């Protein structure tokens, strides 16, 4: 134990498995015991345990990973993009205090949160999981980087714990003391992302997870789904017109909405047909047609199939003889008449 | 994760420990028990409240009260816990075993716990039904130094132990965790600190 | 609005201006639009040719200066010089705003004078070649709507639109600027119209702090420091009229921050500090502190925001250290007298000091390392600074101990080992200083409302046992470098440590036990130990302690001995000797008579409520014999002696139960300092089971064995 010289590459000494006690000092380590070492030797990296800064370990490098990087990733390039990686220390810390949320959690029953809690430190850590390949679009780091603080300081919020600033590049430069009124308006900003947050945190997750299928009480457009459909054949022309009049009443954030139909005879799909595209609507009505040409003779069966399309299937179509409780109406009504537009109310 | 779940599984210490001393505050906030056999005038709604010094149940005949617990000094203080030999469970019950008048009834099997002890009387309680039974058997079995035996005991078990392994597991991603021990390789003699301590 | 960038890239034309030749003579448009504005005036007319162009002929001039403008004169006119006319032209477009604006339109004054205002900032940015006429011609717009009495806050808000570009080009623009700037701000200042614009002055105030702080746009030093000249003492008056917490204060009070953080020592010292005369210059500096004392008290924020509370703390340590520059160098023995105004400041200084201490320190194990790395240990240097002022106040301490050793024991009491280790010896000085005037007394003075006052905080729950350990060191090596009278400061020290550790027993098993029999024991204690020592007044309040615990067991007999304890050290005199003997819970004259009048009706009270009939009598008698031979309250006779008629009926007709009493031995030394190996022969109640009991003692300790 000699040769042993001060260095500052050393923020990162990670262990791998339980550590054995040859030493004095060390005990079974932790997975992630990282040690902020300050003494240097070939193979033995002998340095402050971050479980007790005031404690010895001296740690093989065999068991040490090399790490040249600090807690600033900049300097040695290190940030596998520029400008981030510091919110992956900044969320480090973050489940370091999460640590000490789940030990004291459970003294005292405060389940609810705590189980939309559990989902949430989930998805955090996914998110977190995601992030560390930089394979992702610089697009979705923005949005994960908003995301993050955002559950960050949401989880500060229902701790009655500090407030994070700089919602960009690391939630640093703001922080920096670098002026004081941009200090006080992003303060300012922040602290209505808290106002906003705990407004709309109380109104969904307690009235509109309530207000909806489980209570009588009224409600706005929600999972219901209802569509309307007007499907018409002609005996001599032998085609099909198809109205994919409007779908209103849709879910939560329904995203792009747009319709598809195909002409299925079989297991593979012969037509296929192309609609216009818009943006997320609650009512939406394109109304269009396209018209497959099939005769009365192979009119007996085939499969005629519709979606609904947002991004995640909302329900599935298919209007044909072996139909179920809500389009053997319009099946009836449709090959009763063949010349008429017949406009149908039903469920998927 | 077989050298993580040996890991998992090698350290005990901290977790089973704090969920006994929530398992202490959960007999302490105490809550409106139930009696045996009462049809003829006879109440069905006490408390026994165990002390915030974790050593001593004050515990009685209780009145209906819809609040639930009522603090003082009930009719039965003590129940000493230096001396218990056990608190049977299933069908070791002197209490379920009545061959005459005050039978139980079947359905009520899961509520099934006596806390025996002067080896000749019962103090005999009933539960609602499954996981609070399960709750109290984990303070009781707490009160021995040994193991817990409830399903949100495993649930609650799981989860916390997979989420400190899920909350180790940070300063290692984006690289392998060997499972063959690393080697030692030697060391110099001397405690020669050529870099200042502390 | 819903396009929002193709067709808006139309909006401003880069297409239109860089696609297509734009090389015309456009100054006659330009020359006519002038007459399309103000020749035109009428009705319905001018209120569309005028409204329906908020900015946008002169937004397609935004380019027009350029592609346009510079480039006619350039390609054409370059031979031809021209760029002065266009001054002449549009300053008789403002010869128009001031004659039309102001003298003869007044219908429209309102809305005109609102929509005209609003035009020139948008369009005057991208014009910044011939930078002098720019400053004429804004210097006359000043001069232009000198208006009426109002404050519709569009002014202000061209205000904002002109210091937020153009100052990049700042050397010229922002000192012939200023001016109108800070005349408007002072007229908001008081002149019983503040309501309208306190928020405009608010967002005035803060982008032209902000755009002025911005480091590579301009240089700004010196116009900072008019800036200080000539707005300090109006928006500390700001808080003054603004003083209430409801308003948006919070803005105002982020302004004066960045202002007071933005300059200097050499920006500050030179002139705030060195206006009139000197009644008026105290006057100020006392609105100062008073009112940073008060934003730090009953702070401003939401308590959930470190980060610029924290700044907010640093900005007003600049603030305190350079008005307190100020005082050592003005108000010190160079001064006259009258310097008391050192009370206010040391106030603000305490007051500053206690928060952000070692619990939100410590919150996280890692929040210490985080506020004392980027902010360090604020407390240390605010604690460094009042130890530094307390060795500079020298002589004329003597004038300021007796009302100041309160609120020093809230800095030494913080938990942190270094920011205590300085500063303890400050009481070593105020004995120094006593010494000094020992001629008269000695240093009981002090040592009176130290024990006072650290009865109280420690009860309060702040020091430690290193506290103790530290306190006793410090003060017994202090007072060995002195003469005799530091030997007897040595022995006081000594009274001190143990009434420390008397209080922290007390401390520690008040809330460690919870057996209320428990604390009756350590509260007794504290009560004899303050009997011996002879402390009256904090005996009294620790046996009014004593007899709330009784009163919510209603231990009446006891409750009334104790509060019978109290009412023997009164007399039946008529002055009020000591006014040591008045309560928190209610404070005013109660010469003795009438005080021992109320103890004893409430002694009397709880004795008979309590079946002790004997004493309730033995005491009625000393009532009405002090009643009818010293104030002749005849009424007061009358019902005493109904009431001691009642007494003795009781005692004969009907029958109460026998006590029985138990003899504990709390055998063996696992036990406390008080009751280890002694029996405590406990009364005990009316009809009590020695298994009962027995039972009950069982639950008073671990280990219950018999």
């Amino acid at each position: 134990m000699a040769r042993w010289i001060p260095t500052k590459r050393q923020k990162y000494g990670v262990a791998i498995y339980n550590y054995n006690a040859s030493q004095d000092v060390e005990l079974s380590l932790q997975i992630g015991d990282t040690v902020h070492i300050l003494e240097m030797y070939e193979g033995w990296y002998r340095g402050y345990t971050l479980q007790n800064k005031s404690k010895k370990g001296i740690f093989p490098e065999t068991y040490i990973h090399l790490k040249e990087a600090t807690v600033e990733d900049l300097g040695q390039h290190e940030t596998v993009i520029p400008g981030e990686l510091p919110l992956v220390q900044e969320l480090t810390s973050t489940l370091r205090e999460w640590a000490v949320i789940w030990r004291k959690l459970y003294v005292n029953n405060k389940l609810t949160l705590f189980r939309q809690l559990q989902q949430m430190t989930y998805s955090l850590i996914e998110w977190r999981s995601q992030i560390l390949s930089g394979t992702l679009p610089k697009d979705e780091l923005a949005e994960l980087k908003k995301k993050v603080t955002a559950k960050i300081d949401h989880g500060n919020r229902m701790l009655g714990l500090d407030l994070v600033v700089r919602d960009d590049n690391g939630n640093i430069l703001d922080p920096d003391e670098t002026s004081t009124i941009a200090l006080f308006k992003a303060h300012e900003v922040a602290s209505k992302r808290i106002e906003e947050k705990i407004q709309e945190e109380k109104s969904i997750l307690q009235n509109l997870d309530l207000r909806g299928q489980s209570i009588f009480s009224t409600i706005h457009t929600y999972g219901l789904y209802v569509n309307f459909k007007n499907f018409v054949c002609n005996i001599g022309e032998d085609a099909e017109l198809f109205m994919a009049l409007y779908d209103p009443d849709q879910s939560t954030f329904i995203s792009e909405n747009y319709l598809i139909r195909w002409g299925s005879n079989g297991m593979p799909k012969e037509i296929e047909k192309l609609n216009n595209l818009q943006a997320v609507f609650t009512d939406l009505s394109s109304m269009d047609l396209i018209r497959p040409r099939v005769s009365l003779v192979c009119q007996i069966v085939r499969v005629g199939h519709m979606e609904l399309k947002e991004g995640k299937k909302h329900t599935c179509g298919l209007r044909r003889p072996f139909g179920v409780a809500v389009m053997d109406i319009t099946d009836i009504i449709h090959g009763k008449v063949d010349d008429e537009e017949k406009q149908h109310f039903i469920p998927f | 994760s077989r050298p993580i779940l040996e890991l998992k599984e090698k350290i005990q210490p901290e977790i089973l420990e704090l969920i006994k001393q929530q398992r202490l505050n959960r007999l302490v906030e105490g809550t409106c028990f139930r009696k045996l056999n009462a049809r003829r005038r006879q109440d069905k709604f006490w408390y026994c409240r165990l002390s915030p010094n974790h050593k001593v149940l004050h515990y009685g005949d209780l009145e209906e009260s819809p609040q639930g617990e009522v603090p003082h000094d009930s009719l039965q203080d003590k129940l000493p816990v230096a001396d218990i030999k056990a608190v049977v469970t299933g069908k070791d019950c002197p209490h379920m075993k009545e061959k005459g008048a005050l039978k139980q009834n079947k359905e009520v099997l899961e509520l099934a716990f006596s806390i025996l002890y002067d080896s000749n009387c019962q103090l005999n309680f009933i539960a609602p039904d499954k996981h609070e039974y399960c709750i109290w058997t984990d303070g009781l079995n707490a009160l021995l130094g040994k193991d817990m035996m409830s399903d949100l005991t495993r649930n609650d078990l799981d989860t916390l132990l997979s989420m400190e392994i899920k909350l180790r597991l940070l300063d290692l991603e984006n690289i392998q965790i060997p499972d063959a021990p690393p080697p030692i390789p030697k060391e110099p003699s001397n405690y020669d600190f050529v870099y200042d301590c502390n | 609005s819903l396009i929002g960038d193709i067709k808006f890239q139309h909006f401003n034309p880069v297409l239109e201006t860089y696609i297509y030749k734009h090389f015309s003579a456009t100054l006659a448009y330009v020359k006519l639009s002038k007459v399309l504005n103000f020749y035109v005036a009428n009705a319905d007319d001018s209120s569309k040719t005028e409204l329906l162009f908020a900015a946008l002929k002169a937004l397609k001039y935004l380019f027009r200066f350029i592609i346009q403008s510079r480039v006619l004169y350039l390609r054409f006119y370059g031979q031809s010089k021209d760029g002065d006319e266009f001054n002449n032209s549009i300053r008789q477009l403002f010869l128009a705003f001031n004659m039309l604006m102001d003298r003869p339109l007044e219908e429209a004054v309102k809305i005109k004078g609102a929509a005209l205002k609003y035009l020139p900032s948008i369009i005057n940015d991208v014009k910044l070649v011939f930078d002098p006429v720019e400053l004429s011609v804004l210097f006359c717009k000043f001069i232009q709507s000198i208006p009426d009495n109002q404050l519709v806050r569009q002014k202000l808000n061209c205000m904002t639109k002109i210091v937020e570009s153009t100052l990049f080009r700042q050397s010229e623009c922002r000192e012939v600027l200023l001016p109108l700037l800070t005349d408007q701000l002072s007229g908001q200042l008081d002149d019983n119209s503040n309501k309208p614009d306190h928020e405009a002055s608010s967002q005035l105030l803060s982008n032209i702090l902000e755009v002025l702080d911005r480091k590579d746009v301009g240089a700004t030093a010196v116009h900072i420091q008019l800036i200080m000249e000539r707005l300090l003492r109006r928006i500390n008056r700001t808080v003054i009229g603004m003083n209430r917490q409801s308003p948006h204060i919070g803005s105002f009070v982020a302004c004066m921050i960045a202002l007071l953080q933005q300059m200097d020592d050499s920006h500050y010292s030179h002139y705030i500090s060195t206006f009139k005369t000197r009644q008026d210059i105290i006057d100020f500096l006392m609105e100062t502190f008073i009112m940073f004392k008060d934003l730090i008290g009953k702070n401003v924020y939401a308590k959930d925001w470190m980060v610029m509370n924290m700044t907010q703390n640093r900005v007003f340590l600049r603030a305190i250290n350079q008005f307190a520059e100020v005082l050592t160098r003005f108000f010190m023995d160079q001064a006259s007298f009258e310097l008391q105004l050192w009370n206010n400041y040391f106030h603000l200084a305490v007051a500053f000091l206690t928060h952000e201490s070692l619990q939100l320190e410590t919150f996280s194990q890692a929040k210490r390392n985080k506020i004392v790395k980027k902010y360090g240990d604020m407390r240390k240097e605010i604690g460094f600074r009042i130890r530094d002022m307390w060795y500079n106040l020298g002589p004329h301490k003597i004038k300021f101990i007796p009302s100041m050793v309160g609120p020093i024991l809230e800095v030494t009491l913080t938990p942190e080992v270094e920011l205590r280790k300085a500063t303890i010896p400050i009481f070593f000085d105020m004995m120094q200083c006593e010494f000094n005037f020992s001629g008269n007394g000695n240093f009981h003075m002090f040592e009176n409302e130290l024990i006072t006052k650290l009865d109280q905080e420690v009860e309060g729950g702040r020091g430690d046992e290193q506290y103790k350990v530290l306190l006793e060191k410090l003060l017994l090596e202090h007072c060995r470098k002195h003469k005799y009278l530091s030997s007897s400061g040595e022995v006081f020290a000594l009274l001190v440590s143990s009434l420390l550790e008397n209080l922290l027993d007390y401390r520690t098993i008040i809330m460690q036990d919870e057996s209320k029999e428990n604390r009756m024991s350590c509260t007794v204690n504290v009560l004899n130990f303050y009997k011996e020592k002879k402390r009256e007044d904090i005996y009294i309040r620790y046996l009014y302690k004593l007899r709330d615990l009784h009163r919510d067991c209603e231990n009446y007999t006891e409750a009334a001995y104790t509060l019978l304890l109290h009412a023997e050290l009164l007399q039946w005199s008529d002055k009020p000797c000591v006014p040591h003997l008045l309560q928190r819970d209610s404070y005013y004259v109660y010469t003795q008579q009438e005080l021992k009048e109320k103890l004893y009706q409430e002694i009397i009270s709880y004795f008979d409520k309590g079946k002790m009939w004997e004493k309730a009598i033995k005491l009625s008698k000393e009532l009405a014999e002090t009643y009818e031979s010293k104030v002749f309250d005849y009424e007061g006779l009358g019902n005493l002696l109904k009431k001691r008629a009642s007494f003795y009926e009781n005692i004969i007709k009907a029958m109460r139960p026998q006590p029985e009493y138990f003899a504990v031995g709390y055998y063996g030394q696992g036990f406390p300092s008080f009751l280890r190996n002694k029996i405590f022969i406990y009364r005990g109640k009316e009809y009590e089971r020695r298994e009962d009991f027995s039972l009950r003692l069982l639950t008073q300790f671990p280990n219950a064995e018999k």
